[PDB]
């Protein structure tokens, strides 16, 4: 289903990236381009965290003007089937900008670069600063939405959303125990250089994805011309999935990820869902922190989170 | 906080999106997903646990 999907989506991002590299040994257009492509949509994304709305819309452009170029082909790359990179296959629709059943490699790479970039921002900056994770996500659900940059009437951010399902699993329904190994590859628990990063290192991670999940889910297209790339259903769905775990399965990793998913994000979240977020609300910060068996400070946290919502926002859960 | 806050600042509720609803309708029409939403519109609160399913916009209200 959509696991096999994402998995197959993101191995084969894998062989284009490794593909690229090889035409660039015969096509010298591609070679003295792309280079420099890949490292200014990773500057530009790189200087949202640490800007302000206008130097951030500046950023995008950039963005949206390398994308552009590439969209183009100039540099003559080869096509591709973009069904490689999307979960459901695609046929023509009618009125879409881009119905052709094939896309400029280079094309396709460079918003496998710009996921890439934007993941990165969310696990090295959102991780100590969870609030750097909006900017990156109105980054990214406005390059994905642009008109120009849909295929066949839908965006690409399967590409994202690919490597999402790679680094927080528990945000897709997948469970597992901290203190054994296959429980740790189950939750996206990181490797470097082999050996298993720090309990420490590991929940920042958890906190920047949580923050960047809930930075790109939700967003508001009610005042835009475009479509939303990716709505606040999926946000809801997997708010749902870790809130109803059975108590035994319970993680600090899916705790540690719902605070980050949730905190800043309450007002969003009732804006679509008025009366229902209320509800989930609760299920989230007060029923599911009690019937979690071992009481840790990730359990406590989404109950202080509770607190902070009553005395702050003046929000009942109660 | 003290005294009553008021969270909905616009005039009624917001134009109807697909967005925030199932991405199939169909599923609303299954006997599973109304059991889950069926405590939700009764008590106003979630027993069970958090339908999987998100809900219609007409099933939630703006008005707090
Ligand atoms: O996530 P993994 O399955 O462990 O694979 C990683 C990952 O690539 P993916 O984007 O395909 O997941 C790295 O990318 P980032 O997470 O850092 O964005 C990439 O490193 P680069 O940053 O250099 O692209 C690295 O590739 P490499 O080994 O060439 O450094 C690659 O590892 P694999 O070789 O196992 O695919
Ligand atoms: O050559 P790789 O094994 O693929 O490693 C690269 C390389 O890092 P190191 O040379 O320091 O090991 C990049 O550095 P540059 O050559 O671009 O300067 C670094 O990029 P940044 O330093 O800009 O972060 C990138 O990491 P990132 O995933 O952030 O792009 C990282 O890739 P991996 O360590 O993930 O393989
Ligand atoms: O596509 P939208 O979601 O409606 O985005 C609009 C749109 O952006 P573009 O410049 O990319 O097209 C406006 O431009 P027009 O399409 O109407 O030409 C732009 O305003 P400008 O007329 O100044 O380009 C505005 O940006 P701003 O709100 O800063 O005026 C921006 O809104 P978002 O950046 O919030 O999506
Ligand atoms: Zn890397």
């Amino acid at each position: 289903g959509p696991h096999m999907r994402y998995v197959e989506i993101h191995r084969n991002l894998k062989g284009l990236r490794k593909y690229m590299a090889e035409q660039a040994k015969t096509n010298l257009k591609l070679k003295q381009r792309m280079g420099d492509m890949r490292r200014e949509i990773r500057k530009s994304v790189g200087q949202l965290t640490t800007g302000g709305m206008a130097a951030n819309k500046d950023k995008q452009q950039k963005i949206k003007s390398i994308l552009t170029e590439a969209l183009s082909n100039q540099v003559e790359s080869a096509l591709v089937d973009p069904n490689n990179f999307v979960v459901e296959p695609r046929k023509p629709v009618e009125g879409a900008t881009n119905n052709d059943p094939l896309l400029p490699s280079i094309f396709v790479y460079l918003i496998n670069i710009f996921a890439k970039a934007a993941i990165s921002q969310f696990i090295n900056e959102a991780g100590a600063r969870p609030e750097t994770a909006d900017p990156v996500g109105i980054c990214v659900a406005a390059i994905l939405s642009e008109p120009d940059f849909l295929w066949r009437g839908a965006s690409l951010i399967d590409i994202l959303i690919a490597k999402f399902r790679i680094v927080c699993p528990v945000l897709f329904g997948y469970r597992g125990s901290e203190k054994t190994e296959q429980g740790r590859q189950r939750l996206g628990w990181w490797k470097e250089s082999g050996q298993w990063i720090s309990e420490q290192q590991h929940m920042d991670r958890m906190t920047g994805l949580g923050a960047g999940f809930a930075a790109i889910s939700l967003r508001k297209f009610a005042l835009s011309k475009k479509q939303n790339p990716y709505p606040p259903r999926f946000y809801w769905m997997a708010m749902a999935k870790i809130v109803n775990t059975p108590p035994a399965e319970i993680s600090n990793t899916q705790c540690v990820v719902l605070k980050a998913m949730v905190q800043n994000y309450e007002a969003k979240f009732i804006e679509f869902y008025g009366s229902a977020a209320i509800a989930a609300l609760r299920t989230a910060l007060i029923d599911f922190p009690a019937r979690a068996p071992h009481k840790s400070a990730a359990v406590n946290s989404l109950e202080v989170l509770a607190q902070m919502l009553k005395r702050d926002t003046g929000l009942d859960l109660g | 906080d003290g005294t009553l806050v008021r969270i909905w600042m616009p005039d009624g509720a917001p134009a109807y999106t697909a967005d925030t609803e199932a991405e199939d309708p169909k599923v609303y029409e299954d006997e599973g997903v109304k059991r889950q939403w069926q405590s939700f519109l009764e008590k106003g609160r979630f027993e069970g646990g958090m339908p999987e399913v998100p809900p219609r916009r007409e099933w939630c209200v703006w008005d707090f």
